[PDB]
């Protein structure tokens, strides 16, 4: 634990260890420490909290009707969509999903099972069907049927695979072909246990389709999700929600004060 | 082909004459920091550079006319050795039963099917066991992979006891002469005591000769605590490092091997069932440092 109250030199050394252990990374850690050393303040605990909470601000209301959910393989996209449906249906929205993962075994089935459990409709197609054509169809159903929110699942993909990032651009363009305002939200899903590669993921998804938000999953684990700090600093993309389990209720709006408190514990 | 920070750290010694211990200290600090930027856990990175320091001193680095090259070679050789030195695969017996375990999303189900395909091509007769009954469509996922690779899949029923799993697995394996049994388990947190207890009980009953911690290459600092807990609470015999077709440096592999002392057997290099090859410590050492 960081000895708040003790001498400055030992506070900064345990703060450095705490930030690095949290996956905050070398650059952002050094920036945090340099500012605090040039702070000159007796309540270092409150001054540190304030610097970190300021780094993380560049009910959650989507900016429009369509939310494209993106991220690398395994991070929590499909489950996060399920949770988002529960969150918004609890607020009285008419929600639907598009099972845009037509690539991986049981991708569609997994989302379809969530839809049944949640009483949320899922637009699906046969395996191998073009996800762009499917998303276009789902947006036209959303419009015709008067749905408030459509969440578009995407297959897991690595950000190093140019062809897969292009497919993702095609899905976004197909959404905009159906409704030129949309999608007004493009949300990256980031697994909390991820190290410095998280920043590279964010940069490359942002370059491809323009992120408007990040959701950090698996924060019920021991990982702090600290790579969010360099992500928000670099890209100025806000953190929208945190995932905190595997059930439909295990999603919380992002709370920067609590996030930072947990990061330093 | 080094990372910028290592290039700067090593490079600034070149052509400057013999070094002092102060120069060695400053260089090792930058090496430590580079390892952390490559997702080596901070404690493991410290232990590593302490080892390098004593090796470099013992090689008379302070009298070397090419200290930049001696330090670099010492780091590379030490990292290669710390990752296992050379490729090594699991020892096959007449009957093999392996668990795939790890965190949510790490690649376990895919890896079970990859191992089935790999060993089918080397004369084994695998059996896949879909023991994840909590994730929606988990058993269907493995069933579909099994069909793709031409390997049967025994699916565990909701609520089924470990003893019932053993009975059914033993009977199918005996009847069909299956000699490599690959048990795909649900993703779980290392601090989820009930689920870690469940996994330990399954090991006790099924008696696997390998328990493979499937670790995502992008895993950060928590790799140390994760691998330690899986090792202490269940018992890990080796690792599979997945998603190395990404650009994550893979420092978590060092964290995991440091705390368990266990081999990293295999690398995942594609989503496809064919995307498995032996882990090459030499290659990952170069990626971590590059
Ligand atoms: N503990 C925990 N597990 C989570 C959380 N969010 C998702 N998961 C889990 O992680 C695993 C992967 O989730 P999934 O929704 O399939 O991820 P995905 O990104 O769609 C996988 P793909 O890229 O293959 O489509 C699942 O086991 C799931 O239950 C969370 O907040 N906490
Ligand atoms: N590119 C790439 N993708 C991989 C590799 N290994 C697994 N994946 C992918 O990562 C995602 C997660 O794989 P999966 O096998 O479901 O992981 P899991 O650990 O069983 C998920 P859970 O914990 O819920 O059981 C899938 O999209 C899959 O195709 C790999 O080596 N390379
Ligand atoms: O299959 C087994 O149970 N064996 C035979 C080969 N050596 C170890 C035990
Ligand atoms: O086989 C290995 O160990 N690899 C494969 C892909 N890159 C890193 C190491
Ligand atoms: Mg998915
Ligand atoms: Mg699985």
């Amino acid at each position: 634990a960081i000895p708040w109250g003790g001498n400055l030199e030992e506070v900064l050394e345990e703060l450095e260890m705490a930030l690095l252990a949290a996956d905050v990374g070398l650059s952002a850690t050094e920036e945090i420490l340099q500012e605090v050393r040039a702070s000159g303040r007796k309540d270092l605990k409150e001054a540190v909290k304030e610097k970190l909470v300021g780094m993380l601000e560049p009910p959650v209301e989507p900016k429009g009707r369509v939310v494209l959910v993106v991220g690398v393989n395994g991070v929590g996209k499909t489950t996060t969509i399920a949770k988002l449906g529960r969150y918004y249906q609890n607020l009285g929205k008419k929600v639907m999903f598009c099972a845009g993962d037509t690539f991986r075994a049981a991708g569609g089935t997994q989302l379809s099972e969530w839809g049944k459990r949640l009483s949320i409709p899922v637009i699906q197609g046969p395996e191998g069907t073009d996800p762009a054509a499917l998303a276009y169809d789902a947006v036209q159903a959303m419009k015709a049927r008067g749905y408030d929110l459509l969440f578009v699942d995407t297959a897991g993909r690595l950000h190093t695979k140019h062809n897969l990032m292009e497919e993702l651009k095609k899905v976004k363009r197909a959404i905009a072909k159906a409704d030129p305002e949309e999608p007004k939200e493009v949300w990256l899903v980031l697994d909390a246990v991820t190290g410095q590669n998280g920043l590279e993921q964010a940069k490359k998804f942002h370059e491809a389709v323009g992120l408007t938000g990040v959701i950090v999953t698996k924060l019920d684990g021991t990982a702090k999700g600290g790579v969010l700090i360099p992500i928000v600093r670099t890209l100025k993309v806000p953190i929208k929600f945190v995932g905190v389990g595997e059930g439909p209720d295990d999603l919380q709006p992002f709370d920067p004060e609590a996030f930072v408190e947990a990061l330093l514990e | 082909q080094l990372s910028a920070r290592l290039q700067e750290a090593i490079g600034r010694l070149r052509g400057r004459g013999r070094i002092t211990e102060e120069d060695l200290k400053a260089t090792l600090r930058e090496i430590r920091r580079a390892l952390m930027d490559a997702d080596v856990n901070l404690e493991v990175a410290r232990d590593f550079v302490e080892r390098v320091r004593e090796e470099a001193l013992g090689k008379q680095v302070l009298e070397s006319l090419t200290p930049a090259e001696v330090i670099l070679a010492t780091v590379y050789e030490a990292l290669k050795e710390a990752l296992g030195g050379e490729a090594r695969l699991p020892v096959l017996k007449d009957r093999n039963l392996w668990f795939l375990v790890g965190l949510q999303g790490s690649g376990k189900t895919t890896t079970a099917a990859k191992l089935a395909l790999y060993y089918k091509g080397k004369g084994r007769r695998p059996l896949l066991v879909a023991a994840d009954t909590q994730r929606p469509a988990a058993r269907e996922q493995l069933r579909l992979l099994g069909e793709k690779v031409g390997v049967p899949v025994l699916e565990v029923m909701d609520g089924e006891s470990p003893e019932s799993i053993r009975r059914r697995v033993e009977e199918k394996a005996r009847l069909e002469a299956r000699d490599l049994i690959l048990v795909d388990t649900a993703g779980r947190l290392q601090i989820d005591e009930p689920l870690m207890g469940e996994l330990a009980r399954l090991k006790e009953v099924l008696g696997p000769d390998e328990v493979l911690l499937v670790l995502d290459a992008m895993t950060g600092q928590e790799a140390l605590s994760v691998a330690r807990a899986f090792d202490e609470k269940v018992g890990v015999t080796g690792l599979v490092l997945t998603k190395l077709d990404g650009d994550a440096r893979g420092g978590a592999a060092l964290s995991a091997r440091h705390v368990t002392g266990k081999p990293i057997y295999f690398a995942g290099v594609s989503e496809k069932p064919e995307g498995l090859e032996p882990f090459y410590p030499e290659r990952l050492a170069g990626r971590i440092l590059g």
